[PDB]
């Protein structure tokens, strides 16, 4: 937005900015919402879902199973991080 | 703190979509604890 | 136990000079290491 | 011991102040990760603070040099942030 | 010692058409490349 | 070894490129000097 680059999801926000005020800013001095230059809809910026992944396994001479831990993560984005729908059949199974 | 009370704002959002924040914005995530606090309470419990 | 001369500069009069640019780093660490490295038969000594 | 006990209740409630031991531990993270987080606004010599902007400004040649600038000075601002906590922890592990 | 200025604003700037002419001998650009300057937006541009 | 100096024989624009050196290695020196700081306190304080 106007050079403003970055990456999150735009939503729909319920901030009073003031008429003047162009956009915000969140303490770390990151851009929290923008204003749109086409049309005066103010949206907050959070940025897309990320976080830790680990792997749960028992030792590799007990097994090669595995478990994976998506870190402070809702299971409805595993998908949506991942773009399992452009995958194969074969790693699908695991995205859900 | 600014920064950890902004954090816990973020907890709060049911509405806001795609909000995994672990991520605060940068990389800065807090793991929790292993024992959970109602947990503590059963071995505080216990203990007494 | 670390100089830091052969580590850093290692047969290099080149650049050893250039080290001396830099001061004390290397004699407080080359210090320190000898200070940890007698601690711990002071440890042992106290243990045992 | 009945009685005693209340007056307890009374001091706790009566003042946070009691609890301040607890408080600085969070206090003292607290401000270790605001300020590592407004660490990422210094510019450390470069010629902005922001990374998405030093990539659209300029050409990889150029940008070497600049975002090299931010990292040298932001991981060591990380690893000074990790010595204290390294050191924190030890007070926490030696009152634990 | 007079140095002229002028003031640009409120418009849309096509810069790669100067860097794509063979007519400057000198073209540098100090925080920008010449190239992307497309992409970027400005509030105030002065030239002199 | 002397700001003085830089800016005396060097013009700022020379000047800021050495006294940023000279920066880095007191600022670095300073950040050694409290980080052994505080671990000898804390030597202390377990003694304490």
């Amino acid at each position: 937005f106007n050079g403003l680059t970055g990456t999150g999801v735009l939503t729909e926000s319920n901030k009073k900015f003031l008429p003047f005020q162009q956009f915000g800013r969140d303490i770390a001095d990151t851009t929290d919402a923008v204003r749109d230059p086409q049309t005066l809809e103010i949206l907050d910026i959070t940025p897309c879902s990320f976080g830790g992944v680990s792997v749960i396994t028992p030792g590799t001479n007990t097994s090669n199973q595995v478990a994976v831990l998506y870190q402070g993560v809702n299971c409805t984005e595993v998908p949506v991080a991942i773009h399992a729908d452009q995958l194969t059949p074969t790693w699908r199974v695991y995205s859900t | 703190a600014g920064f950890i009370k902004q954090y816990g704002d973020c907890l709060g959002d049911i509405a806001a979509r795609d909000l995994i924040c672990a991520q605060k914005f940068n990389g800065l995530t807090v793991l929790p604890p292993l024992l959970t606090d109602e947990m503590i309470a059963q071995y505080t419990s216990a203990l007494l | 136990s670390v100089d830091c001369t052969m580590y850093i500069c290692g047969d290099s009069t080149e650049c050893s000079n250039l080290l001396l640019q830099y001061g004390s780093f290397c004699t407080q660490l080359n210090r320190a290491l000898t200070g940890i490295a007698v601690e711990q038969d002071k440890n042992t000594q106290e243990v045992f | 011991f009945n009685s005693a006990i209340g007056k307890i209740q009374d001091s706790l409630s009566s003042t946070a102040s009691a609890l301040g031991k607890l408080q600085d531990v969070v206090n003292q993270n607290a401000q270790a990760l605001n300020t590592l987080v407004k660490q990422l606004s210094s510019n450390f010599g470069a010629i902005s603070s922001v990374l998405n902007d030093i990539l659209s400004r300029l050409d990889p040649p150029e940008a070497e040099v600049q975002i090299d600038r931010l990292i040298t000075g932001r991981l060591q601002s990380l690893q000074t942030y990790v010595t204290q906590q390294l050191i924190r922890a030890a007070e926490i592990r030696a009152s634990a | 010692y007079a140095w002229n200025r002028k003031r640009i604003s409120n418009c849309v700037a096509d810069y790669s058409v100067l860097y794509n002419s063979a007519s400057f001998s000198t073209f540098k650009c100090y925080g920008v490349s010449p190239t992307k300057l497309n992409d970027l937006c400005f509030t105030n541009v002065y030239a002199d």
